[PDB]
């Protein structure tokens, strides 16, 4: 997340958590990050998991 | 996203090509799915030029070349027909098969490819024409030589064991009225010059 | 099972569980060979009517 | 009744079928006709299982079975295209043109225009692995006949007017090239090991 | 290339060398093993590599 807040100040595609994957694929995005999401639902979605 | 032509069509129109005809009594099944989609059969075979008769009271099918934005022109120049063209000499062991065909159906009946003739047969017919040498080894020789052409255009199958073959029906749609009419006008046009 | 546990050796990316599960781990009887069989059955039909 | 393709599209595919390619150097505008028009192209061929490869860099066209992928049988098994196994010489020369044409590639880049070899060099390198029938006569005899059977799988251009050829890029798409290299180091191994 | 040689032992077709990967594709091969194979080469005569 910190690496992923450096490169959304140099990028204007910051590619979020690309690394998790490992090339396939950047899952997570800058809203959910300002959302401060733990994780997916988590079963309800009332922003608990927010 | 992709619209794969039926897969069975695929088969039958591919093996249809491989073999230039398609005979019932031994393939049946791409035989039967040529007539389910003898439309889109003519579609896939359009492009190339290529085209699909009939004959059902026979249990046949097969190409011929089309005939379109290059006006009639002789078929056998098109790229894709593979074989030379027949030739008179050919032809006249042509005619004697046909005569025979038509002779064995109009007794048998229209209801099997199985018209037969033994190659022995044959011998006095040639033997007008190409004459007798006298030598059995020789006339025979040229017979099965000149047969063998013929299964090079499919007409004919090679020799048994009983020195019998058997006559494939497209030899019919060979010797059609039409196309043996414009054989005996350039036929009776050679007969014109060589006097 | 064999496929699934090669591919297992590997894959720890999980990027959704749609093609996991259907492909890798559930065995497979989807009719398409049935529903070919049932379709040719009326081919018979089709050639009377054509 | 139907509507008929482009004659142009036409032209191009039978052309396509009868020789496997078509190329920028032998009917370039068919090639524009056909880089305009793919869809048309595969669509044409895909009822048969045939597909084109392409080559936009070396103005090459040229055919490839279009099968699906993990087959009942390993391998593909096409009714139309039958397959062949080359003679020694003939695979041997074909390795060493495709390994000319990397060196030529190599030296001169990606698509830059062939230069000329010489039978007068090919000839000592039949020699190298294939010693000799019993006169030089024999070795350019028979060193042309393969050409000729080379341009016959359209490879190679005719022996041209000044006992020099060209080489077709429908080389650089080979079956497996690995079995042509490896071939070759083991062969020029072997007959240094034998000398 | 030992966990390819299980998993040529056990499948009928194994994404040889998935791991590189990380889940999603297959570049080595079994004739590739059988011969050796490590590298490109030179790619116009060269043994080393296989």
């Amino acid at each position: 997340t910190l690496v992923d807040a450096l490169m959304t100040l140099l990028l204007a595609n910051p590619r979020y958590n690309l690394a998790s994957t490992g090339g396939h694929e950047s899952d997570r995005d800058l809203i959910s990050y300002v959302r401060g999401v733990s994780g997916p639902g988590d079963g309800g979605e009332g922003q608990s998991h927010i | 996203s992709e619209t794969r032509t039926l897969q069975k069509i695929r088969e039958a129109t591919q093996e249809l090509l491989k073999y230039g005809l398609l005979e019932e009594a031994s393939k049946p099944n791409l035989y039967r799915i040529v007539l389910s989609h003898p439309e889109e059969v003519t579609r896939i075979l359009e492009p190339l030029d290529l085209d699909i008769g009939i004959d059902e009271i026979r249990g046949l099918l097969y190409v011929k070349v089309r005939l379109d934005e290059t006006p009639a022109q002789d078929e056998w120049a098109h790229p894709l027909v593979r074989r030379q063209r027949l030739n008179l000499e050919q032809s006249l062991l042509v005619a004697i098969l046909r005569q025979h065909f038509v002779a064995w159906e109009q007794e048998s009946g229209t209801g099997a490819s199985q018209a037969q003739i033994a190659i022995d047969d044959l011998l006095p017919q040639l033997q007008i024409y190409l004459g007798d040498p006298g030598s059995e080894s020789k006339e025979r020789t040229r017979l099965l030589t000149l047969l063998d052409q013929l299964k090079g255009h499919g007409l004919v199958t090679s020799p048994d064991a009983h020195e019998r073959i058997v006559i494939r029906p497209i030899i019919a749609h060979l010797a059609d009225p039409i196309n043996l009419q414009a054989l005996l006008a350039w036929l009776r046009e050679q007969i014109a010059q060589q006097t | 099972a064999f496929t699934l546990l090669n591919r297992a050796a590997g894959l720890k990316q999980l990027n959704s569980i749609d093609e996991i599960f259907r492909e890798l781990v559930l065995d497979d009887h989807s009719a398409f060979d049935r529903a070919a069989e049932v379709a040719n059955s009326f081919d018979g039909l089709t050639e009377i009517h054509q």
